[PDB]
């Protein structure tokens, strides 16, 4: 089989397994809970959802390490909280791809991001089984 | 003996070493402590011999900060091991660890960059980094080197890498590699909308040479590049980080040449003391372990240098080889990285022992796959993002790998044609 | 771990 | 074994390494040299077994030209010995000899200037260098180590150096100790009328650093600098043996951290292999051996490594550990230098087995003389120049030594003093 | 003229926490505050270059955020990154970072800087077209007591 | 004789020159070649007279490789024909070849890219490049050369060159003419969707306004720029060279002023002997020939002399003039570029002699298609891939060369008005 160049996008971790439900979400949030760290929720619209070199050029000498849209708009005690908070992202963005993020308070670093939710309308990306042609 | 002072306390600023020296008969442990201890005279302080060993012997050495030239790993080095592994008097002598003080440490760069602000300027969080190596290891034309370049990390792989040897030569000098493995990393970063990167090589025979590749990779836009920090030498390897500082390149370190230095017990230096010699010079990776078959070598002597490398603050711990407790005062941490025949179902241990704050390497060229380079990488991805999933959930790993790998196989074509 | 009369020695004199 | 070729026949182009290696039991020799082994693949052509040992076996492997980068020590020793001494099947693995073609010869520069052209600046024909060590090691500041240098060369020493680890620390800065020694040269220059020098020390932390100190030494207008090459690293070497040649400067190489890698027998590099990377990537001396009590080492060893970094062309010999014939063509020697305790009346056996192309170094710092550190040096010299006299004349120093030493004692004085 | 603001006054925010924010936090929190419609935003007084905030890796997570609240809102935005360092060299090289990425506006501490490198940063700010804010730390050890001192007027004349 | 030795053995390291001499009356062959011979002499090793030529003798000299500068074409030429082609006692003396050592080819950097390298870069393959030189040649504005430049690549060319004596004039600045040519370069690939060129003639009074063309040609990043080495001299032909591989330039060599050396049978040097000067040099493209009304010269000289510029390994072929074995150790081969009168129906000829590795060069400007310079572009381009497909089916070009025009003309509107 051959991996497919389109229409084949993809968002960093857990971004490989498949689209993961209300209960693997809650399982995600709730470790990242447990770990002492505060979960928050990003989106972007399709527009602003990949890396992009739109703003190299305004720049000299290099451009290393420098990437557009590596940021996103941000949208924080358990699981289901978080669960509610991306079911009403949904609600208000529909269009727009949803990050669960996590922060550690004390080194006030992140330390997690993953994607749980891909916009039906947006065709950017692939399934699990169309990954492969 | 003026050199053997059992009574002496080290200093907070002390320079400590742990030498492992088995004296020739008839030469007491005393004498020979003195002599590698032999104001700004290193001195012998402790002295335990090792039980279950012959004549073997672990010699506490305290030199004043004093003597050593502020932010030189190569005056380091030159002063603690220049002339003393050819003392007649020792049949056998082993470095086993060192002890930076703060005050030390202040006086280095470090790593350019360092894991978390890596992790944030790759936007990667929450998993292990995925690398390979192009293979064949040689031969193959700067074009070709691209292709497999753009294929392999177009699969899902974050990094590949040039192949230790691999510097400037008539089959693939080094621009034509440096351009064409640009193409293939912009390709396939807009092919996937992930960051990608390779480890160029910037390896050469003098200084200018190097920091010239160096400076091709910054105008390229390239994120990292790689160096030989053990034959290119300290004082090069410290060129190239506070380069890749001032210019914010990535450091990728390969410890070519190691075994001739940290293979045998009984001389020679343990890897643990140039893994802190490298951190301090700086890097931002750096090759810590094979993976031939499983993780090789004692797991807790590998889990004691990945922590040294790794943490801000390691206690002494004799069990996993560490001989004395190291403060590294907010010094940014290097990342391990695990090369060698990763195959898929071996990935829940490896997964297991590093965490997610490592690079696990197909050194192999992986090519296992039946279908291509780019399914192989998107396999070995999906099993690392499942077994990442699996140990989040609160499973364990080490006795739960394999299910979990045939659950991920279950979905996944790509693994599908992996796992068998 | 076993300690050789040399080291056992050795441990004799240090503890002097 | 499509790696052990026992029927080919090297190019006069290949790289040729002969490794003795200790192969595991139950592992046949011809598996061994195959894996050491494994159009750009290196292969096995040649294996003896070493008579007189357990199960030890010499491994001729051969690599082509395309493989390494032209002038580029790291890369040949990144090629060569990068990952073999990890073999898991080789219980023991040491690097004998290699076999530079002259066309790999011909892209490397070599010393800077070498033995003739050195003799040919210094104006000193027809006997060794002398040189010695400052000593106290450490601790002393740039005022009294050049007051130290100054009294030592006016006696009539050739040289004096910087103490291996003295780079640049808080009791003496570098700037500082460059200063007071050029001061201290040009007076004894001034007061005996023969041209001096001092081995200073450029090594340092960042290449930038080392090209900096080296840069301060050519602008006092001093003949020579030094080097740690094994702890610096082949990259910054390079990058100073091309400064010195381009600015003219003399380059002395100590081989710091040496026995970490060439002191065991069945493990490592051989000091003749690192010998010949020294005059590959640049080095006008090398220090070469110990003398403590007599010259340490096997002679015939010590012979081959010594014609292998100062003759043009070298037969095979393994006798003298010669493994491969090697011809030079025309790159420029390295001048050996013996140093440790020279004791006055062991100079005959030294002149005898070195010759006149040598630096024989007083590193214990002479003070052995109770008149001063400039009659010492004067002692020194007369006893070198008396020994050279007599082997001029046709006598057999090994069996006169002690005779032309109480001859040339019967008028000097200052040797008087110094053989008692 | 350049900010292309008229007929109101402008609005800052001082990014928060003080220390101990990771430079992508720093930046995360610059383009939340900027996007909301501040025009600028300015690095703490005491954050010039840190362990746990180099100072390369600030400008350059700024400049991402300061161009995507631009692109958002669809005004000029900036960010007063501190160029106060230890030496005169350090702090060009930092104002010339700024000036490669393209970004408005830099911060100096004058009187703690000092008055001659305050000038050479003024002078590369004329002459590279960059904004320069300026801080007074350590001004109240000098205009606090009525009696003793040297009166803020005279420091903000100089 | 003490420079005539016929039992002398060349080394592998000597530079051997083959001299074809006619002596005068009365001198014998031995005397002759005993002078051109005269550790360091070169010698006549081997004399062997001209079957079928009146008192003609080949004389082969040995040159020692220490005797010549380490990748300088410049010393090479002075100390082989600098003052021998004065000599009264013969009354002509021709170079015929050359042997350069392995050992002295690898201290050249060759060309800056290769024929390989060149490929991989402009991404095609299988199928010989295609050029136009702009006509008319002189008195053009550089908007009207731009033009021109624009029309013919347009077409389908591959290249379009500067005429030879097109470096600065009144009527035509090189800057104004590099800025139209680029706009030209950039607008045709845009249209056509291939990569394409222009050779920009960087020939100038002083090196520092040659590298000054050569830094604007970087800075607009057009691929290609042009030089001529026989006029320029080959001290300012290796500086290009250099700086061609330092950024990434693919450099063309025009051979201006070659007649007046290699055209005389009994008089000059040879033109196998100046394209390896140049190989060595350096260059990328090579004007080898012209086509006038059909390949200029004896083929199996032509075959040899592109071998000798193509190949990494030429044994010695007397019927085709190689007079030694020539191993280039992988320096980069040069593109032989054949140019003239290119007729459509002598494509066939020209593609069966050259194959893929060459371009064909319309140095006559074209325009003899009624419909415009694109069309005629077109006509060529369509020609040289029909006649391509052909060889690869099996097809004997020779024979069918007319059957494959003729059958191309069946479907291409634009050859149709070129085969008129």
């Amino acid at each position: 089989q051959v991996w497919t160049p389109l229409n084949n996008k993809f968002f960093e971790t857990f971004s490989y397994l498949p689209p993961m439900t209300d209960a693997e979400i809650s399982r995600q949030v709730d470790y990242i809970v447990s770990n002492g760290w505060t979960p928050c929720l990003e989106f972007a619209g399709a527009e602003s959802a990949y890396t992009s070199n739109e703003n190299c050029v305004r720049m000299q000498n290099t451009t290393c390490l420098y990437y557009d849209n590596r940021y996103w708009t941000m949208w924080c005690t358990d699981g289901g909280q978080v669960l509610r908070e991306v079911q009403a992202c949904r609600r208000a963005f529909p269009d727009a791809y949803i990050r669960v993020v996590g922060f550690d308070p004390v080194r006030q670093v992140q330390v997690s991001g993953f994607l749980v939710n891909r916009p039906a309308s947006v065709r950017d990306y692939q399934g699990p089984s169309t990954r492969s042609v | 003996l003026t050199y053997y002072t059992p009574d002496y306390q080290p200093k907070d600023t002390d320079i400590l070493a742990a030498f492992r020296m088995t004296p020739q008969p008839g030469v007491p442990p005393e004498e020979a402590g003195a002599a590698v201890a032999a104001r700004y005279k290193g001195r012998c302080y402790d002295i335990e011999p090792v039980p279950g060993e012959e004549n073997q012997y672990i010699a506490y050495i305290a030199y004043p900060l004093d003597l050593f030239e502020e932010g030189s790993v190569t005056n380091l080095f030159t002063s603690i091991v220049g002339n003393v592994f050819g003392f007649k008097a020792l049949r056998a002598l082993r470095l086993e660890d060192l002890r930076i003080p703060p005050a030390y440490v202040k006086t280095f760069q470090g790593p350019p960059h360092g894991i978390q602000v890596e992790r944030d300027k790759l936007n990667k969080y929450g998993r292990g980094l995925l690398g390979c190596t192009i293979k064949p290891k040689l031969g193959l034309s700067a074009k070709n080197y691209g292709r497999a370049v753009y294929e392999c990390l177009r699969g899902g792989l974050d990094f590949t890498k040039d192949d230790e040897n691999v510097n400037s030569q008539p089959f693939m000098r080094w621009r034509d590699r440096f351009l064409f493995v640009a193409e293939a990393i912009y390709k396939s970063q807009a092919e996937t909308g992930e960051i990608k990167g390779h480890y160029l090589n910037a390896t050469a025979a003098t200084a200018e040479e190097m920091l010239k590749r160096a400076e091709c990779a910054k105008d390229l836009g390239v994120p990292i590049i790689m160096h030989d920090y053990l034959t290119g030498g300290f004082t090069a390897n410290t060129s190239l980080a506070h380069y890749c500082r001032d210019n914010g390149l990535l450091l990728h370190i390969h410890r070519a040449m190691h075994a001739v230095i940290d293979r045998q017990r009984n001389h020679g230096i343990h890897f643990r003391v140039l893994a802190k010699a490298l951190r301090l010079s700086g890097g931002d990776h750096l090759h810590s372990g094979t993976v031939v078959g499983k993780l090789e070598g004692e797991r807790e002597v590998t889990l004691g240098f990945v922590d040294l490398m790794r943490d801000d603050y390691i206690e002494k711990d004799r069990s996993r080889g560490i001989y004395f407790t190291q403060d590294w005062v907010s010094l940014p941490g290097t990342m391990p990285v695990a090369s060698g025949g990763i195959h898929v179902w071996h990935m829940p241990a490896l997964v297991e022992i590093f965490g997610d704050d490592a690079c696990l390497q197909f050194g192999g060229g992986t090519l296992g796959h039946p279908w291509g380079n780019a399914p192989g990488a998107a396999a070995n991805r999906v099993a690392l993002e499942a077994c990442t999933q699996a140990r989040n959930e609160g499973r364990d790993l080490a006795r739960e790998g394999g299910d979990v790998i045939r659950a991920a196989c279950k979905w996944s074509p790509e693994l599908a044609a992996a796992c068998e | 771990g076993g300690l050789s009369a040399e080291q056992r020695e050795f441990l004799e004199r240090k503890a002097r």
